[PDB]
């Protein structure tokens, strides 16, 4: 069998720059390669075949080269509409083989996150499960940390976080942190808080509230 | 023209059979083979099986060999796929692929994809709760919880309000049920606004539920 | 039609047959 | 032996846009197609080859077409250098295979005809055969009907009609109707009439001729 | 530059034979081939025959095989084409086609066009008649096409209508022309219905008077 | 196998039709390649199989011939494209080059 | 990737057997073979020798039939060349060549040369 690898796992570049992605293989596959591209929530599209050529309708800012056991793709002057995932491919028998996938995103200045906290409602309290949510908006880059305090006590192993895709207008992220518990724990304590730390802020931001108001 | 359609997907319990079917319209299937390509919920693409025309050369993948079967009906241009002994790891989106090259250029065609999932759980309707918004612009949210299977569609004001909206990707809880929340930023003093509604829509079970959020 | 430099094989996914009205050196 | 078929043989746009012509083939011709264009009569002229490639010097005629057996040609707004006849063409071996042909017209509005009649000339009477003409001028659209009455008697099979090509200034058609007869039968009748009907005229109009006046 | 010319053609009694010759000036016949394409009067185009450069690849149409043939003389770049046993519905306009796609872009060249009309008749001059008071001119009983008709030797060429020729069942052609005239253009300078027939030199000019 | 090339000198202005002859020894098949070398560098392949053109090359070159007679032709000269040209045969295991054809000046 | 690198050589006196090496910098050498080619100043290129992988045809050139000794080396890909009884007209620049044609096109990978002077 033949295994194919892509060296850079993720990329980051500003507008109007040069980016390169390299595909490495084992064994010998001659000049047979093809580079795909997939935008989120759709079907992939062919870009380059035979490792040097170009299909009709593709802008001429893409290029690719290499032979035998080392191939590469170069993009110059990155416009902000080609952010997607790119896959290798090799067609030398009755069977294909794909790569791992390299992601391309955009860079810009840092951002200051905004923090909100929502207390539980009565309808979910009636059912028997209480969820506490706090939300982070408009921050960059991706790395961020949120911690959960209940009655000035740290919790772990019972919270989950979710992040959205990078927007196409302001290029900022958003994060939601949810903590689940049973009711007895909810009326047992009185004080709740989630604390947020990031590169952008000078000091960690604390948000807290009290049960019953 | 040419466009492929595949069907047979859905839900199945862990370890029984299931049959897919991919058919085309626009050409006559007497030139080359046809491939099945599956994509995991958040990973990269993978290859499964290929069948030549008048099926003689049959090739499978490495982690799928033994428990799958693929065949062609010798009347119409329809290709089948019979799956036995499913495991909890095979939950994905299955396409239908066909490409070949000629001295004029490339030819490539993709299906659309039918979701296939395996688990041990019945079908349920989503539960919808508000988030009270209660100095600067505020934010209000709508929380869906215990719905199965994916996907669900949410929209505010029947699509009238589509600015400053966010819908985080769904996550899987330990018990086997999904939950997600959707949030909207709102001006500071939009008091007594026209209407805020949570339009939710679930396809597997028709449970269209609309709710309202108030401070 | 037999040399030790030329590799005798074929690729099933591509068929070589040039169109007589067109030269084979088209880009 | 590759039969080809085309879109309906007539079309109108009224200086509109989004005019499409569809060409359908049989068997597998890969991607080898060409689109021609012939003005009323000079010679064909080439526009597009390989089913999407604009020629050198041709104006902007957007044309995106598929492969296998389906092809389309779009117009993208119509000036007045696009009244003609368009042909498909294949080239996959030694030989060609043309299509049928599709015309394009121009619509402005409804119009009313002008009806005139000419009595036979005396020299033509001496020739032994008489001919009478009903002339209809400046009417739209092409459909029309004329009837010949000889002493209030209908006639058929001894008349012919001729219509020109749509004018490039006022976009109206003209019609001439010729009725021929022997001199002896001409002397046996005195009253003649040409009666026309059209959508523009509310009532049929008859022009009459009486011998000897 | 590059141009093509065709010779022969004209009028032939049904049956018999002819010979059409295509001469290409501007290049050298060394690669690819040349085709013959015909067009019926007021109908679509259709393919007839092809020839390759050296000696081979001779293919014909569906309803032209058996009859006809094609040939290329050596040395000079001539293309000959022999036809025989011509019945009706083979009267048309023939072109000479050269086409190939290469390099920067396509290269296509067409010919002027040769007229062939098969008929069981003979040459004849036209007969001109006027129309009483616009004003009209009628030509009848002439063969073969075409005829050029105009007014005032082109001095007055505005508002002129000339309907397409109509084939009479007898076997002779006829047509008419008409020119719009102002309301009270009394005492006009001259009105000459000049007519010209190419096969037979019969230049006739006439006058019209109310 | 002994080969030879006749036009050991060139004399043409900027833009002209030039021809080069690559007469062979015996009746070989269509196994021939053309190499071009500029001063102080390494050779570079131009055309193989006596007809093909190879990728990433200007279209102004064209080779032809078969049997025992093979030729090369360029539409123009261009000051960029003055160098030496060698003939190679690549049948069997061993190679065999020919003689040089210097593109002379003035 | 293939990048042939040539090393080993220098100033010599009449009569010696200085070694020549063509260790490759990419891929492997289990396919086809490898050649040697020289160029003396004021002359065109000329053939030297050809060696396939393992024992195979070792056909020599015209001026040096049956006098040179060239050998492969199992693993650690390299081709070794040894000449004896040096004359004076053997000063030139030596290259390393590997050529083979495929259904997708050619492959040249021209090496780099080194100077040898008697």
């Amino acid at each position: 069998d033949i295994q194919m690898t892509q060296s850079p796992s993720t990329l980051s570049a500003s507008v109007g720059d040069r980016v390169t992605i390299t595909c490495r293989a084992s064994q010998f596959i001659s000049r047979w390669l093809a580079w795909y591209q997939q935008k989120p929530g759709k079907a992939p599209k062919l870009l380059i075949y035979k490792a040097s050529s170009l299909e009709s309708g593709v802008p001429s800012r893409f290029s690719g080269s290499g032979s035998e056991t080392h191939f590469t793709l170069t993009i110059s002057s990155l416009q902000p509409d080609d952010v997607a995932t790119y896959y290798c491919q090799e067609y030398t028998s009755y069977g294909r083989t794909f790569g791992q996938g390299t992601k391309v995103e955009i860079k810009r200045t840092v951002a200051a996150p905004s923090v909100f906290i929502f207390p539980p409602s009565d309808e979910q309290l009636k059912s028997g499960t209480a969820s506490v949510v706090c939300l982070l908006n408009n921050f960059y880059p991706r790395e961020a940390k949120v911690q959960w305090k209940v009655d000035n006590a740290l919790q772990s192993g019972n919270s989950q976080e979710s992040v959205t895709e990078q927007d196409s207008k302001d290029s900022t992220y958003s994060l939601s942190s949810t903590l689940t518990l049973s009711k007895a724990d909810y009326e047992k304590h009185k004080v709740y808080a989630c604390e947020v730390t990031h590169q952008g802020l000078s000091s960690p931001v604390t948000k807290s509230f009290n049960r019953g108001e | 023209q040419v466009k492929l359609v595949e069907s047979g997907g859905g839900v199945v319990q862990p370890g029984r059979s299931l049959r897919l079917s991919c058919e085309a319209s626009g050409f006559i299937f007497s030139t080359y083979g046809m491939h099945w390509v599956r994509q995991a919920p958040g990973k990269g693409l993978e290859w499964v099986a290929v069948i030549w025309f008048d099926g003689s050369n049959i090739y499978y993948a490495d982690s799928v060999k033994g428990r799958f079967t693929i065949s062609r009906d010798n009347s119409k241009n329809t290709v089948f796929m019979q799956m036995d002994s499913l495991r909890a790891e095979d939950t994905a989106v299955y396409y239908c692929h066909r490409n070949f090259y000629d001295g004029s250029g490339p030819f490539d065609y993709w299906g659309q994809g039918t979701l296939v999932t395996v688990s041990s759980a019945s079908t349920k309707g989503p539960s919808v709760f508000p988030l009270a918004p209660s100095g600067g612009t505020a934010a209000l949210g709508c929380l869906v919880k215990d719905y199965f299977p994916e996907p669900v569609t949410v929209s505010w004001n029947s699509g009238a309000l589509t600015s400053g909206v966010h819908t985080f990707p769904a996550v899987l809880q330990s018990s086997g049920l999904y939950s997600l929340s959707s949030v909207v930023t709102v001006p500071s003093s939009s008091l007594g606004t026209q209407t805020y509604i949570c339009n939710v829509n679930h396809k597997p079970s028709n449970t269209k539920v609309d709710k309202k959020v108030e401070p | 039609n037999a040399n030790p430099n030329v590799d005798p094989n074929a690729n099933p996914n591509v068929d070589p047959n040039a169109n007589p009205n067109v030269d084979p050196n088209a880009n």
